[PDB]
């Protein structure tokens, strides 16, 4: 998880 | 692998054809050769095994559903590479050409893209929160701007530090969107997210609060999701960003905009010269102010702006 949580 | 370089085509995940970088040698691999150590893209096949496959392909054409994703991973890592080379000097994430890898079709119905600490990693999303992440140009170069700072600033990814750290990420990777100049803004996500609902995204650099996520330091959330908040406290410093490069005036307080190209200098600088693992708000501020100084004098427009931002933002 990285562009979103 | 070894071999010789070669030139495919395909079609990305919005459906636009494009060419691609290869290495023939039995198959064509998606391996561009032309751009630092190389660029790889494998085949995760829906596992979480990584990296995976290197992906290979028998006749260079990659106009298959399945083949979408992996071209655009492929093509947006030269795009976010050439980005950092020709406007940062710098030669790929570790500034020494690193070989820049990519796994797509990780897991089922994925619904994220990371930079783990080694690799990029796209799911391919459920078909309805996303469509397969790397589709979005943004998204590549938010994550791979991940592994920049992994070997500069070394943001720990928790509480303002990691907010930081995601600010960042979406500050690049909204840069390297504005220098391929396709449909170009301040949203991140927007080109693979919710494809049944048309003008969202997942995150609003612009305004921050169309999404729920502070626009001010008052509002910041202190709780303990989110690693405490590291994709929703970023909204603080990406307005202030937006502020930098856009102006306006915001909660009564005026910036004088500068451009995008300068916001992106000062940053990078802060980045690379002046941030630390332990970085907090008022320290990224101090550390872009510093930047600005070095970069445009004391005395500039530009240092003032940078102090009017983060006043508007409310972070002193
Ligand atoms: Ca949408």
């Amino acid at each position: 998880g990285a562009i979103i949580g | 692998i070894t071999g010789t370089s070669t030139v495919g085509v395909g079609r990305g995940v919005l459906g636009d054809q494009k060419n691609i970088n290869t290495t023939y040698s039995t198959y064509y691999y998606l391996q561009d050769n032309t751009r630092g150590n190389g660029i790889f893209t494998y085949d995760a096949k829906y596992r979480t095994t990584l990296p995976g496959s290197l992906w290979a392909d028998a006749d260079n054409q990659f106009f298959a559903s399945y083949d979408a994703p992996a071209v655009d991973a492929h093509y947006y890592a030269g795009v976010t590479y050439d980005y950092y080379k020709n406007v940062h000097n710098r030669l790929s994430y570790d500034g020494n050409n690193a070989a820049i890898r990519s796994s797509v079709h990780y897991s089922q119905g994925y619904n994220n893209a990371f930079w783990n600490g080694s690799q990029m990693v796209y799911g391919d999303g459920d078909g309805q929160t996303f469509i397969p992440l790397s589709g979005g140009i943004d998204v590549v170069a938010h994550e791979l701007t991940h592994a920049v700072t992994d070997y500069t600033a070394g943001l720990i990814y928790q509480n303002e530090s990691g907010a930081i750290n995601e600010a960042i990420s979406d500050i690049f990777g909204t840069l390297v969107e504005f220098y391929a100049n396709k449909n170009p803004d301040w949203e991140i996500g927007e080109d693979v997210y919710t494809p049944g609902i048309s003008g969202d995204s997942l995150r609003s650099m612009s305004d921050p609060a169309k999404y729920g996520d502070p626009d001010h330091y008052s509002k910041r959330y202190t709780g303990t999701q989110d690693n405490g908040g590291v994709h929703i406290n970023s909204g603080i410093i990406n307005k202030a960003a937006y502020l930098i490069s856009q102006g306006g005036t915001h909660y009564g307080v005026s910036v004088v905009g500068i451009g995008r190209d300068k916001l992106g200098k000062i940053f990078y600088r802060a980045l690379t010269q002046y941030l630390t693992p332990t970085s907090n708000f008022s320290q990224l501020r101090a550390a872009a102010v510093q930047s600005a100084t070095d970069l445009y004098g004391s005395t500039s427009q530009e240092v003032a702006s940078v102090k009017q931002a983060f006043d508007a933002v409310g972070v002193k």
